[PDB]
């Protein structure tokens, strides 16, 4: 539980950086395609841990479409697992299509959580 | 530390209770009591031994009976109170030489030799060690070793030196049966009467681990076939996805 | 095969018939080792040393 | 509804052994739990059998278990199921907590069904000490002779804890008498805590190896996973039976053989295989209290964990650098239990003061870092700014 | 505590008696080795005393051996000056009881024996 | 009783995941089908297809602890030799 | 968790009796009494009416029980002393 | 009596059951107090409880 | 003998009654028994060996 305010803080630092970005980039490329998750037919934000209140929050708020296909996603993972195999490579999920359609949810209940937190601890100044 | 410190290590000999489906040779157990009896029990007791047990091992019931009848016990009382002596019988253990730790210090130069109820299990090694040891002594120590004065050269003590001489010299013994008893010959019957009473159930344990390993391997094997038929129905199921109208 | 069906006709075998079985299997499992393990071992048990010393 | 779902008893055990939903994709990492609640009932049924032969004087405890080696029918049989028994036992307890920290088991919400686990860990070593000390041989004289002693470098109360341990002014015949008794007692203690560790595990459930969550695809206990349960017994009684009708005293040393003398010192003085870990531990500290210190940080530092791991995603399946150094830690352990059976000698002391470095800096300094690093890694090789 | 009296000492040995179930070390000092005794440099060791501080008894000797090696014992005087030649790592020292030949930096606690009145009671 | 504190599992019929629409699922009964077709074509090929994968995160920190054992142990025993006592005495001040 | 079988006790706020309509309580504050004005009246006069209702249920058993046990204690001593002798005889054939 | 009469195994044994046997009257007491948790306790009215209930 | 001092009587003195027996010490040097005078930790004897 680092935060998702703070990997964003780190992650748009290093993309901004002209020599930072040839450096790190490749390496992040590698370091996804080793991950091995889009074998399953899974994306990254499939993945993220659900037991919290942000993420129940965020996980409400999601389009009824896009729920019904995350569900899919999620189950048929679970068949390939027990199995022992791989899916077919026609039905690995795509690098143009590992998107992250979840994070704009998770940024806005995360900054409203932390605006509720300044201002019951808040001190007059008179 | 330094090897000689440590000891020689014991080499693998081929002995014919090794394996898993091998029992003792009972012939050499009768050998080897009538080795200990003469040769080691002037300095040894065999304390965890009973009479009984050697009865359909080495010796018949009518043998058995006629060599503890030749070794004196406490009885009980008198009807004055004053006390008793009798001979022995078949459910006393085999007595020792010496009656305290104390007069066996006086008689060893103040070495105490060890009881050898167990000693096959007490010792690394094992069977491979005791045989090593007694047809181990060298005629003479290597140029530079310093022995105290009542000590022995013997390599694979651990130190090299030890408070016993050698005692095993060819045809001491004069066998029942016929055998030669050379040096080799006589250090063989020992150590496997030396394992008879370390181990008295060897031969029961393997023959009910014969019956425990078939009945278990068979229970195995049927298992993983029961596991297979009963998850063949998850293993083989699909799934097909078609997205909903977008109604809703 | 058919000689699983001669005997038990579509069955299971049934509780009385396992624990029936289980006391012949007991019997004759015991008796089979035992003929097997001192041939394995023969010359060498108390029985045969004691015929050589008569 | 049916008997077994309205009766009180018996919902119990439907609630937890039949109609339990179980995710479908859990391997066989997951049947290690089931395996050390057959190994408690091997250990509470063969010592209570043994138990009543034996006696715990002094003078008399040796030749007791001599007694039950020769004299007892199938005596042979109840102490070497007992003593092979209690390495099985532990064995499959390591294997039990490296399936944790492997797929992120002490995660939230599950942090309280890992801190009642460590309880149990503790009370297991501390059982299996006191009853080698009831054999009395001489390695268990001087094995309870270096423990005890441990105690008496705690400030102002070192000299009371250790009298008061012992019974007198040595291990003597009191040390032995109440060794015993405390050992009939703690197993019980332990089959306590296992009904509360299995009320925690109910609230939840379990995890999976994929790390996402369950409730999507569920199979119920019975006739899945009480078969597939039947497969590791199987072959758990089978590795068992094998050492204990073909090979009983691998696993033991040869000094307990010889009976326990205070005046004559062992040339090595080694535990058991289970405990050699964390003997090399408590020697590579000089100091005489920092040393009892760290022997005991080296457990509680599990406790640290739910807070050090900074990572999004639980589990290892998916995290390159995190499954390097996980095996990293694995062959550590096997080193330090190899250290710890050793003589004090160059270059082993060094050996084992860097080894007691890298375990305790895998819970502190490691798995902070690179939980860091690899949630960065995630980001920037799919955002595109 | 045990209690023995003056002339009641094994003189000639070396008796580990199990006292408090801890083995210990009891010599009769002859008054000739007061020339002898000290003859040794404390410097050749790693922390002197004196044999003052160490045997406030002029024609006893006593130690105990509750080591912090492991708990090892010696053999009888034989060795290099009227010692005791230890088994265990090649241990051997003076005729007082301190260390310096071979590896033991430290010596042991000396038991609090006590006189009064024509007895000696060790504990 | 009294209800207790929320949880994120449920019970048959109110789990408590996601709502599901336009999944369909297949099965075939166990008796239906031939036994034992998985004893040759996936103890050869998948396992090694398992093996390999996964080899190199457990064989490299093996390597490593082997190769530094190995190292310890032969310079401890020429230490305790007689060509190695001069070492011996400098190394242990 | 399921649910279980039916019971005939519930808990706070559906305990399972009938519906109530049309009874009030009324109660005073323990602080705001006297403290232990029963330890006369209730100790003497209430506790001789609680005891005279229930004496003749346990006295006329006991006195029973306590009649056939001293006649058989005083013919067992009557048979075992002097006078008691040819008695003693033909009771025991 | 693990021989012919009452002897030292029939005290030996007799001792480690007796410390066992109250572990097993521990594990009755909490199946005793689950059923009692489902009706609950009676009064000496013989009549319902659940109109008047203190905690 | 150690219970009766400070109940009936005084530590000298229950050092002096128990130096009228004789008991059991540990063997000799060549194995031989040996006797010695009680002391306060020793239990009261009595008149018959059986
Ligand atoms: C102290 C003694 C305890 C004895 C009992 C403990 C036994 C459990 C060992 C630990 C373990 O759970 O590792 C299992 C893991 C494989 O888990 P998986 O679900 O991914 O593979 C499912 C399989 O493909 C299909 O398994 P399937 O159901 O098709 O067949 C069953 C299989 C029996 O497997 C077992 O019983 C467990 C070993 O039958 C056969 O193998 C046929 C040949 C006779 O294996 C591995 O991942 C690596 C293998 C070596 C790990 C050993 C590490 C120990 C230090
Ligand atoms: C107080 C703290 C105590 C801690 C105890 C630490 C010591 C524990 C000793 C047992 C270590 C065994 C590790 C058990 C962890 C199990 C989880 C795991 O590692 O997963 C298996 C691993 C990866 O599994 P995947 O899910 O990614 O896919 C598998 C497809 N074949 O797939 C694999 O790579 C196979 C795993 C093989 C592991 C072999 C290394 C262990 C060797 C131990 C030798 C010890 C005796 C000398
Ligand atoms: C065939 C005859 C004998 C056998 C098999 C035998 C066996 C043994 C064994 C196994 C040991 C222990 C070795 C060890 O601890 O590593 C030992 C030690 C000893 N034996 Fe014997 N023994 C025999 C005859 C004798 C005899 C005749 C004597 C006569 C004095 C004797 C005196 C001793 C002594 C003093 C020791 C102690 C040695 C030491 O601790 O250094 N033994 N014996
Ligand atoms: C979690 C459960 C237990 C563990 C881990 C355990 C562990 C051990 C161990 C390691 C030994 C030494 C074995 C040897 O080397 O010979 C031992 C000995 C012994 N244990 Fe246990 N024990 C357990 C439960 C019990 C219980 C409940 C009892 C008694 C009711 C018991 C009775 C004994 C006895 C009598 C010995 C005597 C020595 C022997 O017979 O080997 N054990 N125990
Ligand atoms: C010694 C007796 C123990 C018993 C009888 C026991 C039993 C169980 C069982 C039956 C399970 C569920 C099945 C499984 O996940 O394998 C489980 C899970 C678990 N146990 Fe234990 N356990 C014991 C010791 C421990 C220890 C020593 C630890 C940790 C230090 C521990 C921590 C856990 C955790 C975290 C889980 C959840 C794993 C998951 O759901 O993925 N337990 N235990
Ligand atoms: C160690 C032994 C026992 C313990 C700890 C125990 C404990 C309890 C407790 C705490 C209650 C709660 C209400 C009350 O106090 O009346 C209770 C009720 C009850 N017990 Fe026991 N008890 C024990 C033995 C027995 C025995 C020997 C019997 C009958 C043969 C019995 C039958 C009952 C019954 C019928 C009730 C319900 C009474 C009512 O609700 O009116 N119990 N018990
Ligand atoms: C996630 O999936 C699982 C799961 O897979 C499993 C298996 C279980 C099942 C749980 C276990 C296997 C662990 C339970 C184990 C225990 C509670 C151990 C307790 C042990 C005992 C109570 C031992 C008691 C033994 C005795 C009293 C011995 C009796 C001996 C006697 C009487 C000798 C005297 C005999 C005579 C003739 C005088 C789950 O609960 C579970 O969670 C839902
Ligand atoms: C058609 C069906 C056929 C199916 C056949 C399958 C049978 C397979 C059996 C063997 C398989 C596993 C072996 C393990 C086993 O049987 O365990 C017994 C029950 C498991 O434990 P539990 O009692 O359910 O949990 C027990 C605990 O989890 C519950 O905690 P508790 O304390 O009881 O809670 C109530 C507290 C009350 O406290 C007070 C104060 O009153
Ligand atoms: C030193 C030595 C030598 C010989 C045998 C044994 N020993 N004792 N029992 N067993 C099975 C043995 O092998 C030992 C003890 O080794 C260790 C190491 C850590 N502990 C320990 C930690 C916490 C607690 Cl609470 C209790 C003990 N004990
Ligand atoms: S005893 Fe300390 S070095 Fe020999």
């Amino acid at each position: 539980p680092q935060s998702f305010t703070s990997i964003a803080r780190i992650g748009d630092y290093i993309l901004k950086s002209p020599v930072l970005s040839k450096l790190c980039v490749p390496v992040a490329n590698q370091f996804i395609n080793l991950a091995g998750y889009k074998k399953l037919g899974l994306k990254f934000d499939d993945l993220i841990a659900e037991e919290n209140p942000i993420m129940q929050t965020a996980l409400r708020r999601l389009p009824e479409d896009e729920s019904y296909a995350r569900a899919y996603r999620i189950i048929r993972a679970h068949q390939t697992e027990l199995t022992h195999h791989l899916l077919p490579r026609n039905e690995w999920i795509k690098a143009q299509e590992d998107v992250p359609y979840l994070l704009p949810y998770i940024l806005e209940a995360e900054a409203a959580a932390k605006e509720k937190d300044e201002l019951d601890n808040i001190e007059v100044s008179k | 530390m330094t090897a000689a410190e440590h000891g020689l290590h014991a080499p693998a000999y081929a002995w014919s209770h090794n394996g898993p489906f091998e029992t003792f040779d009972h012939a050499s157990i009768r050998r080897g009591y009538q080795v200990y009896r003469e040769v080691c029990a002037a300095c040894h007791s065999l304390d965890r031994v009973a009479w009984r047990t050697l009865v359909g091992v080495s010796h018949t019931n009518e043998e058995v009976r006629n060599m503890a009848e030749e070794f004196e016990y406490d009885d009980e009382p008198d009807e004055q109170g004053n006390p008793k002596k009798r001979p022995g019988k078949l459910s006393d253990y085999i007595p020792g030489p010496y009656p305290n730790e104390q007069a066996a210090r006086a008689a060893n130069q103040g070495a105490l030799p060890p009881d050898l109820s167990l000693i096959v299990k007490a010792r690394h090694g094992g069977c491979d060690y005791i045989f090593s040891l007694l047809t181990g002594y060298p005629d003479e120590p290597p140029a530079g070793v310093a022995l105290p004065p009542g000590s022995n050269y013997n390599p694979y003590f651990p130190g090299g030196s030890i408070a016993m001489a050698r005692v095993l010299f060819d045809d001491m013994v004069e066998y029942e049966d016929g055998t030669p008893a050379t040096t080799s010959q006589m250090a063989k019957d020992v150590t496997t009467f030396l394992n008879w009473c370390a181990e008295p159930e060897h031969d029961e344990r393997k023959r009910l681990g014969l019956k425990t390993v078939i009945i278990l391997s068979s229970l195995y094997l049927l298992s993983i076939w029961v596991k297979k038929f009963k998850w063949a129905g998850i293993k083989t199921r699909k799934f097909v996805f078609n997205p909903p109208k977008p109604r809703k | 095969s058919s000689l699983y069906k001669t005997f038990f006709k579509r069955n299971a075998v049934f509780v009385g018939t396992i624990f029936a079985g289980a006391f012949v299997f007991q019997t004759v499992f015991d008796t089979a080792i035992t003929s097997w393990y001192e041939n394995h071992n023969k010359g060498k048990l108390w029985k045969d040393v004691k015929a050589r010393i008569a | 509804m049916a008997f077994r779902k309205s009766n009180v008893y018996l919902s119990l055990v439907n609630s937890y052994i039949i109609d339990s939903p179980q995710p479908s994709s859990i391997n066989y990492w997951w049947n290690m739990g089931s395996l050390l609640g057959l190994c408690l009932v091997i250990q509470i049924v063969t010592g209570i059998f043994m138990a009543m032969h034996y006696s715990s004087n002094i003078e008399l405890a040796f030749s007791s278990v001599e007694h039950i080696m020769r004299d007892v029918h199938n005596g042979y049989i109840l102490r070497y199921l007992h003593a092979n028994g209690a390495s099985f036992f532990f064995m499959v307890m390591f294997m039990h907590m490296a399936k944790g920290l492997y797929y992120g088991s002490y995660r939230s919400p599950r942090v309280t069904l890992w801190n009642v686990g460590v309880i149990i860990f503790i009370l297991t070593i501390a059982t299996a000490f006191l009853g080698y000390c009831c054999v009395y041989g001489q390695m268990s004289h001087w094995g309870a002779t270096v423990i005890t002693n441990l105690f008496s470098a705690i400030p102002f109360v070192g000299n009371d804890i250790v009298s008061w341990l012992w019974g007198g002014f040595s291990v003597s015949n009191p040390t032995i008498q109440r060794f015993f008794a405390l050992h009939y007692l703690v197993p019980f203690i332990i089959a306590a805590m296992v009904i509360m560790h299995l009320m925690a595990l109910h609230i939840h459930g379990s995890s999976n190896p994929l790390g996402i969550t369950g409730n999507l695809d569920r199979i119920p206990m019975h006739s899945y996973f009480i078969f597939k349960d039947l497969v590791t017994v199987f072959l758990f009684m089978l590795i068992l039976a094998l050492f204990v009708f073909y090979s009983p005293n691998t696993l033991g040393h040869p000094d307990n053989y010889i009976p326990g003398n205070p005046l004559v010192t062992p040339a090595s003085i080694v535990p058991e295989w289970y405990l050699l870990p964390f003997y090399a531990i408590l020697r590579s500290i000089p100091d005489k209290l920092l040393g009892v210190i760290t022997m005991f940080a080296a457990i509680l530092v599990l406790l640290v964990l739910p807070f050090t791991d900074r990572s999004v995603v639980r589990g290892n399946t998916f995290k390159v650098l995190s499954k390097f150094f996980f095996f990293i830690f694995v062959f550590n352990f096997v080193l330090l239990g190899q250290i710890g059976a050793c003589h004090v000698e160059v270059p082993y002391v060094l050996m084992g003061q860097i080894a007691t470095f890298i375990y305790f800096a895998y819970f502190l300094i490691i798995v902070p870092v690179i939980s860091t690093i690899e949630n960065v890694l995630f980001y920037i090789g799919r955002v595109n700014k | 505590k045990v209690e023995v009296n003056l002339a009641a000492i094994p003189l000639g040995k070396n008796v580990v008696v199990k006292w408090q179930g801890k083995p210990v070390f009891i010599r009769h000092r002859t008054p000739h080795e007061i020339q002898e005794a000290n003859s040794v440099d404390m410097s050749a060791l790693k922390d002197p005393q004196t044999d003052a501080d160490r045997v406030k008894d002029p024609q006893w000797l006593i130690m105990l051996g509750i080591c912090t090696h492991l708990g090892c014992v010696p053999i009888g005087e034989a060795g290099d000056f009227g010692g005791w030649f230890c088994p265990c790592h090649g241990s051997h020292y003076d005729i007082s009881g301190r260390i310096r030949k071979g590896p033991a930096p430290l010596n042991l606690e000396i038991p609090a024996y006590e006189f009064d009145g024509d007895k000696v009671i060790v504990g | 009783g009294p209800p207790s504190g929320k949880t994120y599992m449920g019970w048959w019929g109110h789990m408590g995941g996601p709502k599901q629409k336009g999944i369909t699922s297949y099965a075939v009964s166990p008796y239906a089908q031939k036994p034992l077709q998985g004893i040759f074509h996936n103890a050869v090929f998948n396992s090694f297809r398992r093996f390999k994968s996964q080899f190199l995160y457990v064989l490299i920190p093996a390597g490593i602890y082997w190769y530094w054992w190995k190292n310890g142990n032969e310079y401890n025993e020429f230490l305790y030799s007689k060509a190695g006592r001069e070492e011996l005495e400098r190394v242990n001040v």
